[PDB]
């Protein structure tokens, strides 16, 4: 603590009170402080960026990964298509919500005061993916899906190394695959990343059953609306990159407990469990990708399907 | 006696420039100096700089090898003709604090060798024009308290500043705990000089901040950013010995690098202390660590930071 110091935590304080470091004017700090405001000063990503950045560096210091890592032999990604209103298009529109204040400031007489505000969301939908399972027996993979634009500030460049920061992990699930053709669909719905439903201090007025576990309960996951990219009216090309491996290689194995505060296992983690997943977060993208295009990254088992985005305004 | 030993060393000491013309036609004669010749008679002598420190320490020793007390009047009277002057007064008087000869010699008062470091030259040219405009027996006075426009309330500190006993005060302590002090030459080592460094320094400090509260004025802070431009301070001292004074500083340039040292490296310094407390290791020569014990550690730090012979690095 003493040689290391705390450098993420100490930026947060000291952009914090720019205003008034020497605190001779008294004036309270701005968003950064808080962990529940920080997220909407755009400071926020230039110094976690720079954080990102020291992570980065160590990863550097790591050897790329091999074809043997990657690859699952035997399993072949056939193809990977995505089902909306448009096949391989995903809508994305501004909704109204409201929010009920009364919990949180004095309501007085009034029955509730909601406030009506708007946010991005998507049209729902699923994903197909055909694999050949060359293999004689079951085997159980676990999927990845990640998401990548296609683009960059210059024109259209696929540079594998970049997308690496870029990429946003989809979802990732197991599945068992028979031998021969198989197809796998998942909804967006049940996406690892995102927190299904996050129950108002009305609902838990109530009394129901998702189950009974705590502050992450509806709470933390990525929100669902924030899945997808807004993309652009025009519709924005992304690179929808689907990988499988070894789901045997990826499990640990132990004793924790009944189905419980999984839904978000991605970012979230598991309810007093060891993570799931023994790849290293982010894997494939966390070393360094040797290859120019993201195309000849390619093994058999991954696959990448180039969708669109398209905002509705 | 000891006390006629004592009107012997003061007449040495007595107006110490014009004691100066070397009077020896070849340099050789004086191989016991071979080793120094470097700084001339009139040059100002630092207290801090290395190089004077080591002239400095050299003559030291020579007054500590006089095998006895006639032969350390000996090679003090011949060598206070060569050796510049300061340095003179600096080797004399750590020689007579230690070397066994000397109990009950106390030194010339500082102030009453040399004046002018005491008082202002104005007080110095009016005493040294009354002593010329007339010539007489008779007794000089002047008052150094002068008259003039107050415009920097740093003045109302004058009474604790320009205090000339703490000055002196100043110039003793040096004198017994030496930088340049080698325990094994001596034979003899000053216990916790460095702790004592760091203690003595403190108490200024802090009763110097004393003096500021009972002004009104706010503690000091110190000075951590060595980018940040220097308030002035204008001495008005002259140095009789010559024409020249102490240069004075106004305020409002930044800091720059002298041949000898650059900023930066002192910047360096620093942040290799700093590492090292916390660590709680120094390293020394050897590159073995010594740890910053408790009963230790501010011994150590105070050899390393002032610093002493005694650093380990």
């Amino acid at each position: 603590v003493e040689y290391y110091g705390s450098l993420h935590n100490w930026g947060h304080v000291m952009m914090a009170n720019i205003t008034d470091p020497d605190h001779r004017f008294q004036e309270n700090p701005g968003v950064m402080s808080d962990t529940s405001t920080s997220l909407r000063d755009p400071i926020f990503y230039r110094w976690h960026r720079f954080i990102d950045n020291i992570f980065q560096e160590h990863k550097k210091s790591f050897h790329p990964y091999t074809k043997e890592e990657l690859s699952f032999p035997g399993v072949e990604v056939v193809g990977v298509s995505i089902n909306s209103k448009t096949a391989n298009v995903i809508t994305t529109l501004i909704k109204e919500s409201l929010l009920e204040l009364s919990h949180g400031i004095n309501f007085g007489t009034d029955q509730s005061v909601k406030v009506k505000y708007h946010h991005l969301d998507h049209e729902p939908f699923t994903y197909n993916i055909v694999v050949e399972n060359n293999s004689g027996a079951e085997k159980h993979s676990t999927v990845r899906i990640f998401l990548a634009p296609k683009y960059d500030e210059l024109n259209n460049k696929l540079e594998p190394d970049e997308q690496r920061r870029l990429f946003i992990e989809l979802d990732k699930f197991f599945y068992t695959l028979t031998p021969g053709k198989n197809t796998i669909v998942r909804n967006h719905q049940d996406s690892s990343v995102t927190i299904s439903k996050v129950r108002t201090f009305d609902q838990l007025g109530a009394g129901e059953g998702v189950s009974e576990d705590s502050t992450e309960y509806c709470s933390c996951g990525w929100p669902e609306h924030m899945l997808i990219p807004r993309g652009s009216h025009k519709g924005m090309e992304f690179e929808l990159f689907v990988m499988l491996t070894d789901h045997d290689e990826d499990t640990v194995a132990g004793l924790s407990e009944n189905a419980v505060c999984s839904d978000a296992v991605s970012y979230c983690g598991a309810r007093d469990d060891r993570y799931p997943d023994k790849k290293a977060m982010g894997f494939p993208f966390d070393r360094k990708i040797e290859a120019r295009t993201a195309a000849e990254f390619l093994t058999p088992n991954m696959g990448l399907t180039d969708i669109k985005i398209k905002f509705h305004g | 006696t000891v006390a006629d030993k004592q009107a012997r060393l003061m007449p040495l000491f007595k107006h110490l420039t014009a004691l100066t013309r070397e009077k020896l036609p070849l340099d050789q004669r004086d191989e016991r100096l071979k080793g120094v010749g470097i700084l001339p008679r009139g040059t100002l002598f630092s207290c801090f700089h290395a190089r004077h420190l080591a002239e400095a320490t050299e003559l030291y020793v020579a007054l500590y090898g006089a095998k006895d007390f006639n032969d350390f009047i000996h090679l003090c009277e011949q060598a206070r003709q060569i050796v510049n002057e300061g340095m003179f007064v600096y080797a004399v008087s750590v020689a007579v604090l230690h070397r066994e000869d000397c109990k009950g010699i106390t030194v010339p008062p500082i102030q009453e060798v040399f004046p002018d470091r005491f008082v202002p030259a104005e007080t110095i040219n009016r005493a040294n024009k009354e002593a010329s405009n007339h010539p007489d027996q008779q007794s000089i006075v002047v008052e150094a308290e002068e008259t003039g426009n107050i415009l920097d309330p740093e003045y109302k500190l004058s009474y604790f500043r320009e205090d000339i006993g703490i000055n002196a005060h100043h110039w003793h302590w040096h004198i017994v705990y030496p930088a340049t002090w080698n325990p094994t030459v001596m034979g003899k080592e000053k216990d916790r000089k460095g702790e004592l460094f760091f203690y003595m320094h403190q108490q200024m400090c802090a009763r110097y901040d004393s003096e500021r509260l009972s002004n009104g004025l706010q503690r000091m802070i110190p000075f951590h950013n060595f980018d940040e431009p220097l308030e002035g301070y204008a001495p008005h001292l002259t140095s009789l010995v010559s024409g020249l004074q102490y240069a004075s500083r106004p305020e409002g340039y930044s800091i720059h690098d002298l041949s000898d040292v650059d900023v930066q490296d002192m910047v360096r310094w620093r942040e290799r202390i700093l590492d090292a407390i916390n660590m709680h290791y120094i390293v020394d020569k050897d590159n073995n660590k010594i740890p910053l014990d408790i009963e230790h550690g501010t011994d150590i730090l105070g050899d390393i930071i002032e610093s002493s012979d005694e650093s380990k690095n």
